[PDB]
C-alpha cells in the first residue's frame, strides 16, 4: 500500500497532504497523528526563523563588537554572561511584546488554531510578497524557508556544541594539537564500572 | 544557418566545417555556450584590466584573517590568496546566477535571456545590433582572456 | 507600473535590474511606502548635516547634567558617540512612535505615506497639486537618499563632516 | 479674490507668487485664518517687546520661589532661557487653552478667527468690515515688525 516517499519502509504518515513540505511526507514517529498539524508547523517554522537568527547572530557575534563596553566574547556561549542585564531586559521585552500581540493572546496550544483563518506561520511581516506570485513560485519560496530554517537549526545546535568540545571559538575549528576531544567529565552508570 | 554571428566581417565562420549537419539544436547550445562565455570572458578580462588602472580599491577583505583589498594581487595569482569563506561566497553566486532560471533547451534561458536587460532595446530593431555587440565582445574576450591566464603563467607577474 | 507617481521627466519608468516589472502590485506598494519612508527620513539627515554647517550648531545644552552645551559636539559619524546615550535613546523612541501610532500594513492609508502628519497643509478638491507635491516629495527623497549616503563617505574618508 | 479682506488702499491684490494656481477658495480660508492668528500673535508679540521699554518691567517677582523678578529678566530673545521653565510650560498651556478650547476647524468660526473676544466690535456690518481690515492691517504690520525686531534683538546684544 501506500509509504512515505522519504521513509520508503514506513507507512504515508496522512495529515502532511496539503503542506509545503508535505511531498516528501517525512514523519515516521508520527506527531502528525497525535497533534495538530497547525501548531506542529507554527513551531517549525518558529524554530527555524529563531535558529536562522541565532545562526546569524552567533557567526556575525565576533565580529560586529558589540554595545559600546561590553566585550563580545568570541566564543558566542560567553555573550550571554557578556550582556549587560538592561540589554537582556530590552531584549525580553522586545520578544515578549512581539510575540504576545502576533497571535493576539491566543498564544497557547489549545487556542492559537481555534480561531479560524490563522495561517500557520503567517505572523503578517511582508506576507504581500506572497500575495502576487502564483501558487507554485509562492509555495517555493516557503519551502526554501523551511529547508533553510531545518538547516540553520542544525546548524546552530552545531556551533552550540563545537564550541562545548573545543571550548574555544566556533570558527577556529579543530585547534593546533588536537588529537579528539577530551573525554567527557562528570560521573556516569559506566563510569563506576557499570 | 547564418544569423546573429553571421554579420562578423568574416562572415559565417566554419573552419572544420561544424554545424553542417543540420544540428539545429546544437547550433542553439553552442549560442547558450558562447553568450555565456563571453560574459564570462568579458567579466574577467575587465577584472584583470581594472586592478591596475586605478588599482586595488582600499578596503579589507577578511575580518579575522587580517586580509586586505591591497594584500591579494592580480593574476592566477590570486587564486590561492581569497580565503576558502571568500571563495565560496563567489562560487555560491556563481551558482545562485546558473540555478535562478532554468537553462534547458527551448527556455528563455536557452538563449542567455535571463531578465538582466539593463542594456536593452526599445523594440526596434537594435535588439539584434545589442545581442550581435554583445557577442562579438565575449567572442573577442575569450581569447584576450586566455592570452592574459598564459602571460600569466609565463611570465609569473600580472603582466 | 508606469502611471504612478514617481515616473518623471528626466528618465522614464526606471528599472535597469528586474525589479518590479512581473506586476505583485502588492510588492510594489511595499517598495514604494519604502521609497517614500527612506525620502523622509532621508531628508531629514540631509538637513541634520547642511544645517549646522550653514547657520551653526543649535544654542543650548543638549545635557544640562552633563553640560555637552550643544556646539562642542561636532556634526557627522561623530556625533554617534558625543550625544549621551539617552538621548540617542529619546531620539530613537520619537523615531519608534512615529513608526507605532501609525499602522503601516496592507491596505490602510499607512502604507502609501499618509502617516497622519497633516503639515504641508494641502487642500482637498485640489488635485493635480496634492499630486505635484508628492511627487516633488518622492523626487527629494530620492536625491537626499544618494546624498545623505555620499554625505556619510565625504565624512567617513575625510575623517570629519565635510 | 479682490472682495475678501485685505486689499486694501495701498496696493491691490498682493500675491506675485500665490492664489494664482487654482483659487480653492478653502485653501484660502486656511491662509486667512493662519494669517489672522498670526497677526493677533505678532500684535502681542510687538507690543510685549516694546513695552518692556517703554514701560519699567512689571513691579514683582514672576518667581518667589526661583528669587526672579520682572526687573531682572532680560527683555527680548534672552528672556527665553531666563523666564522660569515652569513659567514658559503655563503660558504655552494658557495658549493650547485658546488653541483648543473652541474648534478651528474649516467651515466654522474658528476658522475664520471668530472666537468671541467681541471687546473691539461693533454692529454696523461696513464697520465691522473696516474693523477686520484694520485688524488684518495690524497683524501684518506686526509680523513684520516683530520678524525685524527679533533679527535687531539677535543681530545687536540686546533688543533695540
Ligand atoms: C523542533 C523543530 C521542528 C518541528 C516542530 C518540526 C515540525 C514538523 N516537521 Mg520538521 N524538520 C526539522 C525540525 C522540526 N520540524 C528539522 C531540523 C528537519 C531537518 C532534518 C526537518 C525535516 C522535516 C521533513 C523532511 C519533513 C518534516 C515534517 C514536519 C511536520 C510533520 C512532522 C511531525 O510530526 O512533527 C515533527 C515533530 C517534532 C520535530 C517534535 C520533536 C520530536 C523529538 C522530540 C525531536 C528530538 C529527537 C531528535 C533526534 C533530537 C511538522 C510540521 C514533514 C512535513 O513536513 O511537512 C508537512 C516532512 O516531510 N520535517
Ligand atoms: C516579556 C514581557 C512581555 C511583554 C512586554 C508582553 C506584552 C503584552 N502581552 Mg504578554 N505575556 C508574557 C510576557 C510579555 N507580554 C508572558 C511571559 C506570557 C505568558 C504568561 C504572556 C501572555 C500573554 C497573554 C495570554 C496575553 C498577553 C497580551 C499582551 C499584550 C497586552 C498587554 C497589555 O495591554 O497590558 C497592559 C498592562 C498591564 C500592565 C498589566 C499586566 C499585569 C502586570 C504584570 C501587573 C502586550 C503586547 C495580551 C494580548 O492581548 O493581545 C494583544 C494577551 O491576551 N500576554
Ligand atoms: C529533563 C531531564 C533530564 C536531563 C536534562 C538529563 C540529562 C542528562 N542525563 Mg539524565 N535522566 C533523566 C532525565 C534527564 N537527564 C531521568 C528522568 C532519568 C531516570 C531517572 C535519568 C537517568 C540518567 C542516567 C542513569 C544517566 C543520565 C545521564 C545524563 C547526561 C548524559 C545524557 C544521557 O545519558 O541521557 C540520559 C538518558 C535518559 C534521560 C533516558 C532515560 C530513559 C545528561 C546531562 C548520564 C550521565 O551522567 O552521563 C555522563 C547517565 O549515566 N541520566
Ligand atoms: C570573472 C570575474 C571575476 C573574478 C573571479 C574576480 C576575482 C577577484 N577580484 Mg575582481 N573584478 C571583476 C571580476 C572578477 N574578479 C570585475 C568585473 C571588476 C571590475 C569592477 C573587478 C575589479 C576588482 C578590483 C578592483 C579588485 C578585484 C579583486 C579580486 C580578487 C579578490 C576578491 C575580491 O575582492 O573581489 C572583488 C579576486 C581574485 C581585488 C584584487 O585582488 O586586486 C587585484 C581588487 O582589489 N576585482
Ligand atoms: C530604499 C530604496 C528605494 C526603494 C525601495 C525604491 C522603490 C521604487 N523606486 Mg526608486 N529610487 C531610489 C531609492 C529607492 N526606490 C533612489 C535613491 C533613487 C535615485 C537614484 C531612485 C530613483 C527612481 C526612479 C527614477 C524611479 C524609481 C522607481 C521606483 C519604483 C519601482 C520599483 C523598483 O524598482 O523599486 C525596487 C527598489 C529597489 C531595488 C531598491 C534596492 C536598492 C539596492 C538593491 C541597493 C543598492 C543601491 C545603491 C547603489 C547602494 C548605495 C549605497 C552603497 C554604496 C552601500 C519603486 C516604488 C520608478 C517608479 O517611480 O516607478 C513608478 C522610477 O521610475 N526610483
Ligand atoms: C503668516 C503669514 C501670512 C499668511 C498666511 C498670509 C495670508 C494671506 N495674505 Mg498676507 N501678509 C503677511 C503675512 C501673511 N499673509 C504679511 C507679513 C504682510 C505684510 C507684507 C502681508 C500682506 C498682505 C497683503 C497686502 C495682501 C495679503 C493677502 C493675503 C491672502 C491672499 C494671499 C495668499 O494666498 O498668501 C498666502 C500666504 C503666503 C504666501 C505667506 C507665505 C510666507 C512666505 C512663504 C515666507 C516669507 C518669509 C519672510 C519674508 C522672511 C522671514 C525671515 C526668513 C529669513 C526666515 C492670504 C489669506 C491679500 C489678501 O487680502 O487677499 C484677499 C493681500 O492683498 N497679505
Ligand atoms: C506674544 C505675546 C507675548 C509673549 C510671548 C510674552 C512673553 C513674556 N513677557 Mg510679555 N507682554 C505682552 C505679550 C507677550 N509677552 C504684551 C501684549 C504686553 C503688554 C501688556 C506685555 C508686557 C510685558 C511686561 C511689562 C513684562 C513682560 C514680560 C514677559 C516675560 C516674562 C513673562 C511675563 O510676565 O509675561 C507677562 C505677559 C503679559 C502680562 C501679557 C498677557 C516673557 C518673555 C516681563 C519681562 O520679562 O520683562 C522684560 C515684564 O516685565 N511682558
Ligand atoms: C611554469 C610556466 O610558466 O608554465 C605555465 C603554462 C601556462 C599554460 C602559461 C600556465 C597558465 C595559465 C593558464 C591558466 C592557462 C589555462 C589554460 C586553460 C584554461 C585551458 C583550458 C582549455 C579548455 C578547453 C580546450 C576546452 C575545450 C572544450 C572542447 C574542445 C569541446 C569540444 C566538443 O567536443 C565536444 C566536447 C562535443 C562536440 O560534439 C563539440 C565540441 C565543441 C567539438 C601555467 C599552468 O600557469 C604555467
Ligand atoms: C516633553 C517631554 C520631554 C522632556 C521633559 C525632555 C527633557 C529632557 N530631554 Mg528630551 N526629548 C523629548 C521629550 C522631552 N525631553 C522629545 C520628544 C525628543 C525628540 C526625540 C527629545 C530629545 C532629546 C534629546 C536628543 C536629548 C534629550 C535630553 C533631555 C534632558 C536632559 C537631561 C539631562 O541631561 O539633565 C531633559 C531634561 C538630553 C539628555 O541629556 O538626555 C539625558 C538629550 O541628549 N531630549
Ligand atoms: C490662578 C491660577 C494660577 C496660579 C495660582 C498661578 C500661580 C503661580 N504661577 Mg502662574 N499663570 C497662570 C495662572 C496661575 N498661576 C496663568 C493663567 C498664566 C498665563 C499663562 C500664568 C503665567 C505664569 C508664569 C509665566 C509664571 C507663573 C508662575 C507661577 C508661580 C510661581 C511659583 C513659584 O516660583 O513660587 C505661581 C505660584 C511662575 C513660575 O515660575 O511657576 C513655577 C512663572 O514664571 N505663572
Ligand atoms: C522574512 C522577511 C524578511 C526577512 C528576513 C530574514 C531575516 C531572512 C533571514 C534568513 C536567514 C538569516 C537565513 C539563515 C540561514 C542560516 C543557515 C542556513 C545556517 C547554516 C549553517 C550551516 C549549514 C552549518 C554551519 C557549520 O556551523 C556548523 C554546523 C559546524 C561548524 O564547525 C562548521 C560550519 C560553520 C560550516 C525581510 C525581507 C527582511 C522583510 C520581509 O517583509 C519579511
Amino acid at each position: 500500500k501506500e509509504t512515505s516517499a522519504s521513509v520508503p519502509f514506513l507507512p504515508k504518515p496522512k495529515n502532511l497532504a496539503g503542506w509545503v513540505g508535505g511531498e516528501t511526507e517525512f514523519d515516521p514517529i508520527g506527531f502528525s497523528n497525535w497533534f495538530d498539524m497547525k501548531w506542529l508547523r507554527e513551531a517549525e517554522l518558529k524554530h527555524g526563523r529563531v535558529c536562522m537568527m541565532a545562526t546569524v547572530g552567533f557567526v556575525l557575534q565576533p565580529y560586529i563588537g558589540a554595545y559600546p563596553g561590553v566585550e563580545m566574547p568570541a566564543d558566542s556561549l560567553q555573550a550571554v554572561y557578556a550582556a549587560p542585564s538592561e540589554a537582556w531586559f530590552a531584549f525580553i521585552f522586545a520578544a515578549g511584546y512581539i510575540e504576545s500581540s502576533s497571535y493576539n493572546g491566543k498564544i497557547t496550544q489549545l487556542n492559537m488554531f481555534e480561531d479560524s483563518d490563522r495561517v500557520p506561520g503567517n505572523l503578517g511581516w511582508g506576507s504581500t510578497r506572497l500575495e502576487g506570485m502564483s501558487k507554485e513560485e509562492s509555495e517555493l519560496m516557503q519551502l526554501k524557508e523551511l529547508k533553510n530554517g531545518r538547516l540553520a537549526m542544525l546548524a546552530f545546535s552545531g556551533m552550540v556544541h563545537h564550541n562545548i568540545v573545543v571550548k574555544g571559538a566556533l570558527f577556529p575549528l579543530v585547534p593546533d594539537g588536537w588529537t579528539g576531544p577530551e573525554p567527557w567529565a562528570v560521573g556516569s552508570i559506566m563510569n563506576n564500572m557499570g | 544557418e547564418s544569423e546573429l554571428g553571421a554579420q562578423a566581417p568574416l562572415g559565417f565562420f566554419d573552419p572544420l566545417k561544424l554545424t553542417g549537419d543540420g544540428s539545429v539544436e546544437a547550433f542553439k547550445r553552442r549560442r547558450q555556450s558562447e553568450i555565456k562565455h563571453g560574459r564570462i570572458s568579458m567579466l574577467a578580462a575587465m577584472g584583470y584590466m581594472t586592478p591596475e588602472i586605478t588599482g586595488k580599491f582600499p578596503g579589507y577583505l577578511s575580518p579575522s584573517l587580517n586580509l586586505k583589498f591591497a594584500d591579494v594581487p592580480n593574476g592566477l595569482a590570486a587564486v590561492s590568496k581569497v580565503p576558502a569563506a571568500g571563495w565560496a561566497q563567489i562560487l555560491g553566486y556563481m551558482a545562485y546566477c546558473e540555478t535562478s532560471q532554468d537553462q534547458s533547451a527551448g527556455t528563455p534561458g536557452a538563449a542567455g535571456e535571463f531578465g538582466f536587460k539593463v542594456i536593452t532595446s526599445d523594440d526596434d530593431e537594435v535588439l539584434k545590433r545589442k545581442l550581435a555587440s554583445e557577442l562579438a565582445n565575449g567572442r573577442l574576450a575569450m581569447m584576450a582572456i586566455i592570452g592574459m591566464f598564459y602571460q600569466d603563467g609565463l611570465t609569473g607577474s600580472a603582466w | 507600473f508606469e502611471n504612478e507617481r514617481g515616473v518623471q521627466a528626466p528618465v522614464g519608468y526606471w528599472d535597469p535590474l528586474g525589479f518590479a516589472r512581473d506586476g505583485n502590485v502588492a510588492l510594489f506598494k511595499i517598495r514604494r511606502a519604502t521609497e517614500i519612508k527612506h525620502g523622509r527620513i532621508s531628508m531629514l539627515a540631509a538637513m541634520g548635516y547642511i544645517t549646522p554647517e550653514v547657520t551653526g550648531k543649535f544654542p543650548g545644552y543638549l545635557s544640562p547634567s552633563m553640560g555637552l552645551k550643544f556646539a562642542d559636539i561636532p556634526n557627522g559619524l561623530a556625533a554617534i558617540s558625543k550625544v549621551p546615550g539617552y538621548g540617542w535613546a529619546q531620539i530613537l523612541g520619537w523615531m519608534a512612535f512615529c513608526e507605532i501610532s501609525v499602522d503601516q500594513s496592507p491596505g490602510k492609508p499607512g502604507a502609501a505615506g499618509d502617516m497622519g502628519f497633516k503639515a504641508f497643509k494641502v487642500t482637498a478638491d485640489a488635485p493635480e497639486t496634492t499630486e505635484k507635491k508628492l511627487a516633488s516629495e518622492l523626487a527629494n527623497g530620492r536625491l537626499a537618499m544618494m546624498a545623505i549616503i555620499g554625505m556619510f563617505f565625504q565624512d567617513g574618508l575625510t575623517g570629519s563632516a565635510w
